[PDB]
């Protein structure tokens, strides 16, 4: 790809300015004598592009400023990542739906060596810690909290991951069913009332997420204060 | 001197700061003002070194000549030369 | 209760003390001492911007550890080898003492990767193993050389993997050998991509960068105000050993 | 009054930041310093122009979330957190007239790093550790005294269920929450431990003085008795308690509030206090060694590098 | 193991033999020092003296008090890396 | 498939401490004994340069031939009461 | 390193200004040479190995004495000094490796064209056995060259960093001088003449 | 493969009674194929205890001089007296032991642990004085509190 080739040179073109300005800003303090920037405070970031691949956020989605979004990282309409989740998408691509939310300090990445793109559908909720490696989530999915989604696994439209169970390497889920287990295997299948459930949980996070977002824009104004 | 010493330090002086950046556990590319630099010095020294080049047959030349070595004019040229080969 | 207050540190007591919820910036540190254990890394480790190495801990090589890892060496020593990867928001903990008797330290051998939200306190992993994501090994196990845990999986304290082969379940029992190529060439092949990546993060890295900016602007504000305070550290450090000195001799006689 | 406490230069008194330039030579150095700086500042924008749209991403500081509130709820009763009064620009601005922000002990020890947000309550010596997350916006969470959640260990509540029962988490005194435990909608007694790995479910209760065990899962609505070991996924039945892990369990607490003074020495100090603590270290590495010139005459304090005395 | 079990027992019979509280025929090669010997805890250590006068060792007070018995300081002896 | 060390763990071990059983002298009699011979009599080989080639590569070779070497070298002289 | 660079160029110019001998010196090359390089072959501790290869390289500095010609005498002093203010002040290993080939006169690199001028002017006067001793003491030297080679180049890499400041320091010298991959082209033409 | 019992580190432990210089006896655990010289390190035993194996290829190795008793002469590896490694041994009496030799006289690294050594009773010998380098060497004197096990790196140059 040589437009890939074209935004290299000039990727790496920038990156070398910047590094050139930044040095002599360096300098420049140094003569003043002052040395602000020698502080070891907290470089996190909660976009991180990679060279040229930039994540691509809705402006109706929101990410957690303790959380973070990698590479190529799509999020979709009001989507939400939460406080200490890590989306990764520097080795292969992350594509998230809309109304679907990765709740806190939960992984999603495909960053092994064979694995596929992640693939999360629309009102898809990720629970609390759940590590997902390089799966395909299909709509209406509730990953259980602390759970395991291996490569080239299919989560189906409808099914239900219980908690801590272990989904193993390209293990297709059927829709509307339950699965648990640490060798994860067919428990039941979803009954009506836990359906409602599973239809009403995503659009509570949109609401939380909305909250959220007022409050961090609320800190972000009271951070702004200080040196404005 | 040589012709192409200059484009020889330039080399030198890329390799110089791509090594001071491996040494140090940084990519090959950081730093770009340690090239700059390195290639600077690089071009000055080996154009210094051509310069001595042309010295050190001149002053050969005049020694032997100095002696009682008499050099034919069509091998004088070969000695007394700013020669740009 | 314990005092937060230490005269025997080895840079001094600390004059100014700032609480936590006065705070109005993010200031964690990624790399730092706990009074006398100060972090031993090398010159092209990747550290990520959201995880901690703190206290008595030994990096080698090519190592990294991810984002959101823990490297809490508080109680014993953790040494992490070389080209080992430690994936996103991993703990690796160490207690004081083991049931086995033997050193508590917590020892990784070089070329191991540990997946996402693994745990490891006080035990024993030698070279070339994967450990699985969501699995706890606990105080004074030993994994062995070339083996391999499947995820969500417990090792039990003072319990024993074999090499050689891939262990999994909780509690931790046999699945299978490894092939004859999967211990010459995969478990490497992990340790290496891993570590590609950890490169590639590596070379994108523009420290310090440029945050500092808008907290240089707010103290330069301040010292347009007249309200900058300088504080003579050292200074400050020294007399209140001084006092410190005067009080405990003021009380035995 | 170390030796020289009328003669040190300010340079060396300040490292962090030097005062106010007086003469012609200062002053110059002064102006070349911002001209330096609004050169290198314009050469790094323009470098972020031409680099493309990952330039546009900037380095800002975050916000401290250790500390950190949420919205108040007319639904949600406060009883962990406290309602303190919005801020006036937040209240111009976006209507906000109140949050809620945690009830801090003043012997707590948080993370710098540590998402601890509204609803909750933290008792005396108490710790939160490195990346953990305690999220009360639904609900309450409480936090006993003498108690550690540790690194990455994840806390939160429910409000609304699958059964339609709200339901906080309250956690006793003397309780270790272990390594990436997972601790939703539920009841940990006074004098337990879980296991670090292990997941508690909505609506379980840990009755005082048990173990849950490292890796286990504790489904909903589980009672685990007093004196009892449970492991698994599913939790069952495992084993009596020991007499020596009763004592275990408070040795471990004891050992979390010595540690969560350490590290609370350690986060608190200020920049201005590092950097001088990191120039004492130069120093002091410089003084290590035994053929320094000034070995000879000059005694320092090896606690800030300062001349003490005359050693002839 | 450090040294032989023959010449290290004849070297205690032989420094047993000199004491005139002590039966110079009643020494055993596996014997007693308080139900056999008839020896308080003073004796025990004037033997046990003797006994570190001959080897060319240091036995701590500890050491000393749990010796009991002349099969007892013949594998002290024996164990200890240090004997000559 | 691993080669199997020759002989007898005890008498392989009892020939590698053979002779050292004894403190090592310092270098200073060996270093000043050397700088000795060089500045006293080096002065004897001024004329051999001009000898015949036979001769002096005759020469080289005998004094390899009779040369001992001085790493891992012992004398039963060390540990005898008498001549 | 101050040992092993200042004072031999100091007394080699005091040698080649203002001294003139009646004399040889064949017995003390064939001396430093086999003894310089049997003694590193043998020795295993560095210290010692680079000892006696420094014996050795002062052999060959006494053939292009004993040979006249000071050009060649001068050109492998400079290449040798040069590598030793590398060899002294390593942090990074693997540039062990370039200091080896380099002392090793394998050819691409400076230390090759310093022995082979030494070299061509001992066979243009017919300094025929000297000549012979050097090249078989040349050929022992490639050994213990190659095990620092398998010491320093085929290990895995650590270099430690620097914690109170000074963070690896001499870098700008060490890296300047592995830059003797590119004075060759220099040192082929009539140059130290 | 059935019902057999699970690993444990208890299975592969070897424990060793040490003597050291000073006389005080100490309890050292280790594991099956390791070497003694390494238990020793992981124990918290003085630096001043330790010294480079002295052959080429293996100085990063760290060795011990210590006194074995006669039954467990025989579980000491055999080394060839003619081969390069018999030279390092042979290098290490020279140099490093001298007149501290005795007849129970080896060096830990070449101790493999394994269940044959389960209760054997080894004791520390004395060393002369050394140096490899100017960053690791030996004045003569065990006055020092630094552990071996806290070094970062066993460094060769
Ligand atoms: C097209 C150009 C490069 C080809 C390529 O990579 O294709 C990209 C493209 C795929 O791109 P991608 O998958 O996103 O990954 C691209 C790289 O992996 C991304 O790699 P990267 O961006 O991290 O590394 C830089 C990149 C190539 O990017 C560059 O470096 C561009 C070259 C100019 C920019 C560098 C200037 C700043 C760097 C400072 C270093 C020296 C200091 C200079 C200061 C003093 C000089 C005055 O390197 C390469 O991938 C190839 C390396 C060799 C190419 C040229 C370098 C040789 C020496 C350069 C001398 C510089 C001095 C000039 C002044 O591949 C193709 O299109 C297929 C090939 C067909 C074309
Ligand atoms: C209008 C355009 C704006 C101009 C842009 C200039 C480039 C940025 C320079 C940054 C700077 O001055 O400070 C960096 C840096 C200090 O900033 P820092 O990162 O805070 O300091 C890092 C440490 O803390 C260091 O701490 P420190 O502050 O104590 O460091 C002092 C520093 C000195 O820096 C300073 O004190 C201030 C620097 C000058 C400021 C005024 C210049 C404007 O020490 C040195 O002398 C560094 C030595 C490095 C090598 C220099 C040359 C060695 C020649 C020997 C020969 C070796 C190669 C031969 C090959 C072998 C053949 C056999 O200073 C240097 O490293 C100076 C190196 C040389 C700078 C001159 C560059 C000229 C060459 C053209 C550059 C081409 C790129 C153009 C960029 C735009 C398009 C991509
Ligand atoms: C009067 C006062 C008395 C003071 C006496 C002072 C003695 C102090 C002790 C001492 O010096 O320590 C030894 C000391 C040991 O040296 P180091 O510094 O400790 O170590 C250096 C090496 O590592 C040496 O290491 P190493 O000694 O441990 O042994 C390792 C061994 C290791 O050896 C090997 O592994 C290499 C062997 C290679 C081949 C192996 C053979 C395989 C063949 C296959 C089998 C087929 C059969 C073939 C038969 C043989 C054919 C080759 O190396 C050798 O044996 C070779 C070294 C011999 C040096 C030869 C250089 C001499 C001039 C060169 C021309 C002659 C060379 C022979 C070539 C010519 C042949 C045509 O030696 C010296 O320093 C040399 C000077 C001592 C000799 C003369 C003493 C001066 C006293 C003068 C007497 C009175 C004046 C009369 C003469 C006029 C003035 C000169
Ligand atoms: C009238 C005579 C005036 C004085 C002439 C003799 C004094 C030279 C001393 C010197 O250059 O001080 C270094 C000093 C830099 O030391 P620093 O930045 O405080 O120390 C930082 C660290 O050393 C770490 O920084 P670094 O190691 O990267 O830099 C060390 C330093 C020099 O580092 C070296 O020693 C390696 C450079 C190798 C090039 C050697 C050139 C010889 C080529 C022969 C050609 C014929 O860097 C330079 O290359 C600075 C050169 C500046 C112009 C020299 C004229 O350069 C200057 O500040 C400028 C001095 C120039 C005159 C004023
Ligand atoms: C950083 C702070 C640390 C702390 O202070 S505590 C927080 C972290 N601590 C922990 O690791 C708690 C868990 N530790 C323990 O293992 C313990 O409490 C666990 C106590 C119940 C038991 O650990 P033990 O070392 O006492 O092991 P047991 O002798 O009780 O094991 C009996 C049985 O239970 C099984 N067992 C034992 N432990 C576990 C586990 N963990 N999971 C599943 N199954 C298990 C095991 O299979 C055993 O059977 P077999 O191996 O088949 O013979
Ligand atoms: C255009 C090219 C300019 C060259 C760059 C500037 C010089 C290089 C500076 C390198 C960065 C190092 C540094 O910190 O600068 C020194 C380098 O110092 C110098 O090089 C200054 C030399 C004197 C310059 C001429 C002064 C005016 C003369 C004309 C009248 C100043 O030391 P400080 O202790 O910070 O200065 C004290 C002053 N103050 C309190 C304001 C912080
Ligand atoms: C870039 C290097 C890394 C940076 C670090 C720098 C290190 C410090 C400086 C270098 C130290 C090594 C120098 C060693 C001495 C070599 C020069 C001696 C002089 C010499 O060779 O003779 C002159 C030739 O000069 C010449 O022109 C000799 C050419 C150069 C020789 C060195 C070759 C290796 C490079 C002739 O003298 P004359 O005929 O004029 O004398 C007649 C009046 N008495
Ligand atoms: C040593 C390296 C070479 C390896 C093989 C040597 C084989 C022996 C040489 C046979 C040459 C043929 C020959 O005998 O002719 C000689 C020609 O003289 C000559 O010209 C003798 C030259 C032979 C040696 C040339 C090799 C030098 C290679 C580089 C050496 C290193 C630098 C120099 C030390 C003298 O004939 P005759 O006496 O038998 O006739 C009898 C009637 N008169
Ligand atoms: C250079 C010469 C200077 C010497 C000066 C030093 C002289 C110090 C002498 C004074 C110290 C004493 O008597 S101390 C007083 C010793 N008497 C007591 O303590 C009362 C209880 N009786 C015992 O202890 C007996 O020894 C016994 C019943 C045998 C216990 O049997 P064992 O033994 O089995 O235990």
């Amino acid at each position: 790809n040589p437009i890939n080739g074209l935004k290299t040179i000039l990727h790496r073109v920038g990156f070398a300015m910047r590094e050139s300005g930044q040095a002599l800003e360096r300098v420049g303090c140094r003569l003043q004598g002052v040395y602000s920037f020698e502080e070891k405070l907290n470089r996190h970031a909660t976009v991180l592009p990679m060279r040229h691949n930039v994540p691509s956020l809705d402006k109706t989605s929101w990410v957690a400023p303790s959380g973070m979004v990698s590479g190529s990282v799509t999020l979709g309409e009001n989507s939400s990542v939460w406080y200490g989740a890590i989306v990764r998408g520097d080795f292969q691509p992350v594509v998230v739906g809309s109304n679907s939310n990765i709740q806190d300090a939960a992984y999603v990445g495909a960053t092994s060596e064979f694995s596929g793109p992640v693939t999360i559908g629309d009102n898809v909720s990720v629970g609390h810690g759940a590590v997902l490696k390089g799966c395909t989530v299909g709509d209406n999915v509730l990953i259980g909290m602390n759970s395991i989604i291996s490569e080239h696994a299919e989560i189906q439209s409808g099914a239900v991951i219980a908690a801590g169970s272990y989904v193993e390497e390209g293990t297709t889920v059927p829709s509307g069913e339950v699965w648990a287990g640490s060798p994860a295997k067919k428990l039941r299948d979803v009954r009506a009332g836990e359906a409602e459930y599973l239809k009403s949980l995503p659009g509570r996070y949109t609401e939380l997420a909305g909250e959220h977002k007022g409050i961090m824009k609320v800190l972000k104004m009271k951070q702004a204060e200080y040196f404005a | 001197g040589w012709a192409y010493s200059g484009e020889w330090g330039m080399l030198a002086g890329f390799c110089f700061g791509t090594l001071k950046n491996v040494q140090e556990g940084k990519a090959w590319f950081r730093r770009p003002y340690i090239h700059g630099a390195g290639m600077i010095a690089g071009y000055y020294l080996f154009k210094a070194a051509a310069d001595w080049e042309d010295e050190a047959l001149k002053r050969i030349i005049t020694r032997y000549e100095r002696k009682g070595y008499a050099i034919p004019e069509d091998r004088k040229e070969l000695f007394a030369a700013n020669q740009y080969k | 209760g314990v005092s937060s207050q230490f005269f025997d540190a080895p840079n001094g007591p600390s004059v100014k003390q700032v609480l936590i919820e006065d705070e109005w910036y993010n200031r964690q540190r990624s790399i730092f001492p706990l009074l006398d254990k100060e972090p031993y890394y090398p010159v092209d480790v990747f550290v990520a911007p959201n995880a901690v190495v703190c206290g008595d801990v030994d990096i080698y090589g090519g190592a990294s550890v991810f984002f959101g890892a823990v490297l809490r060496g508080d109680l014993n020593k953790i040494r992490l080898g070389n080209r080992s990867a430690i994936l996103d928001r991993a703990v690796v903990h160490a207690a004081r003492a083991v049931p086995t008797g033997l050193n508590a330290a917590t020892l990784i051998g070089e070329k191991v990767t540990v997946e996402p939200y693994a745990v490891l306190r006080s035990c024993r992993v030698e070279p070339k193993v994967i450990i699985g994501a969501r699995s706890v090994v606990c105080e004074g196990a030993v994994v062995e050389s070339e083996s391999i845990l499947a995820p969500n999986s417990v090792v039990p304290p003072a319990r024993r993997i074999p090499s050689g082969e891939l262990w999994g379940g909780s509690p931790a029992k046999f699945i299978r050998k490894l092939t004859d190529h999967e211990r010459d060439r995969v478990l490497d092949d992990v340790s290496t991509h891993y570590h590609n990546l950890a490169t590639m993060f590596r070379r994108e890295a523009l420290e310090p960068g440029t945050a500092w900016r808008d907290v240089e602007a707010w103290r330069q504000k301040l010292v347009d105000q007249g309200e900058y305070e300088w504080i003579n550290f050292r200074e400050q450090k020294y007399l209140m050993r001084l006092q410190h000195e005067a009080e405990a001799l003021e009380k035995l006689t | 009054m170390s030796l020289f406490k009328s003669s040190l230069p300010a340079g060396f008194l300040f490292p962090y930041r030097h005062p106010k330039a007086k003469g012609l030579v200062e002053g110059t150095l002064y102006g070349l310093g911002s001209l330096f700086r609004g050169v290198g500042a314009a050469l790094d924008e323009l470098g972020s122009m031409v680099q493309g749209p990952q330039g546009s991403v900037k380095d800002h500081v975050q916000p401290n979330l250790a500390f950190a509130p949420v919205h108040r709820k007319p639904d949600v009763p406060v009883n962990a957190g406290q309602v303190v009064p919005a801020p006036p620009a937040a209240a111009r601005t976006l209507k906000i007239k109140e949050v809620v922000v945690p009830n801090k002990h003043s012997t707590a020890f948080v993370a710098a790093n540590a998402n601890v947000l509204g609803n909750v309550k933290l008792g005396a010596g108490s710790s939160v550790w490195y990346g953990a997350v305690l999220r009360g916006d639904v609900n309450g969470i409480e936090v006993g005294a003498n108690s550690n959640i540790q690194d990455n260990a994840i806390v939160h509540v429910s409000k609304y269920s699958m059964d339609g029962t709200a339901r906080p988490t309250v956690i006793g005194n003397n309780v270790t929450i272990g390594h990436a435990a997972t601790v939703h909608a539920c009841t940990i007694e006074d004098n337990c431990l879980v296991g670090m790995g292990a997941t508690v479910l909505d609506g379980a209760t840990v009755k005082s003085g048990s173990i849950v065990a490292a890796g286990a899962v504790v489904p909903p609505n589980t009672t685990i008795p007093s004196g009892q070991v449970w492991a698994g996924s599913p939790a069952k039945f495992l084993r009596h308690l020991e007499p020596e892990e009763a004592s275990f369990i408070g040795k471990s607490a004891s050992c979390y509030a010595e540690l969560s003074a350490i590290h609370k020495f350690e986060q608190s100090k200020t920049f201005e206090e590092q950097y001088t603590e990191s120039c004492i270290i130069k120093d002091r590495a410089a003084l290590a060694d035994p053929s320094n010139s000034v070995h000879q005459m000059w005694e320092y304090d090896s606690q800030t590098a300062l001349v003490a005395r005359a050693k002839r | 193991g450090f040294l032989d079990k023959d010449s290290v027992t004849e070297r205690v019979l032989h420094v047993t033999k000199h004491f005139e509280k002590i039966d110079a025929s009643k020494v055993s090669p596996a014997a007693s020092f308080e139900k056999d010997l008839g020896l308080d805890s003073l004796d025990v250590v004037e033997l046990v003296m003797a006994l570190e006068e001959e080897f060319g060792l240091e036995i701590p007070d500890a050491e000393a008090d749990k010796i009991a018995s002349v099969g007892d300081a013949i594998n002290y002896i024996c164990s200890n890396p240090m004997a000559k | 498939y691993k080669p199997e060390v020759p002989g007898n763990t005890v008498d392989n071990w009892t020939e590698l401490r053979a002779s050292w059983n004894k403190e090592r002298a310092s270098s200073l009699g060996t270093n000043y004994y050397l700088n000795v011979a060089v500045m006293g009599f080096a002065y004897w080989l001024n004329e051999a340069y001009y000898f015949p080639p036979r001769t002096l590569y005759v020469g080289a070779l005998v004094f390899f031939a009779l040369y001992v070497r001085k790493a891992y070298f012992s004398t039963p002289y060390a540990f005898k009461h008498e001549y | 390193l101050y040992l092993s660079t200042a004072p031999k160029l100091s007394l080699f110019t005091f040698w080649a200004s203002s001294w003139h001998h009646d004399f040889s010196v064949g017995v003390f090359i064939l001396f430093s040479m086999f003894i310089g390089s049997i003694g590193a072959y043998g020795q295993p501790a560095l210290r010692s190995l680079f000892a006696y290869s420094t014996i050795n390289e002062i052999g060959l500095l006494l053939l292009a004495v004993e040979t006249a010609g000071f050009h060649t005498l001068y050109q492998h002093l400079g290449i040798y000094i040069i590598t030793q203010l590398l060899l002294w002040n390593l942090t990074d290993k693997r540039l062990f490796a370039l200091c080896a080939v380099s002392l090793a006169g394998l050819p691409p690199f400076a230390g090759f064209f310093g022995k082979a001028w030494i070299f061509w002017h001992a066979m243009s006067v017919q300094a025929f056995s000297l000549l012979a001793a050097a090249l078989f003491c040349t050929l022992l030297s490639l050994v213990y060259y190659l095990r620092v080679i398998r010491l320093f180049w085929t290990a895995p890499v650590h270099t430690a960093a620097s914690f109170t400041g000074a963070p690896n320091q001499t870098t700008l010298t060490s890296a300047c001088a592995v830059a003797l991959a590119f004075a060759p082209v220099m040192l082929v033409k009539p140059f130290v003449i | 493969h059935g019902p057999a019992q699970t690993p444990t580190v208890f299975d592969k432990l070897v424990e060793v009674t040490v003597v050291d210089m000073n006389g005080i006896r100490h309890r050292v655990r280790g594991l099956q194929g390791q070497s003694l010289a390494q238990a020793l390190v992981e124990y918290g035993f003085p630096d001043t205890y330790f010294f480079p194996n002295m052959g080429f290829y293996t100085q990063h190795i760290v060795d011990a001089h210590v006194f074995v008793p006669k039954e467990f002469w025989g579980k000491v590896q055999n080394v060839d007296p003619e081969s390069d490694d018999g030279l390092a041994v042979k290098r290490m009496f020279r140099d490093i032991v001298q007149d501290y030799q005795r007849d129970t006289s080896f060096f830990a690294s070449y101790i493999t642990l394994g269940a044959e050594h389960n209760g054997m009773t080894v004791g520390i010998g004395p060393i002369k004085p050394w140096i490899l380098h100017s960053e690791w060497a030996f004045a003569g004197v065990h006055d020092s509190r630094n552990k071996q096990f806290d070094k970062p790196t066993v460094e060769i140059w």
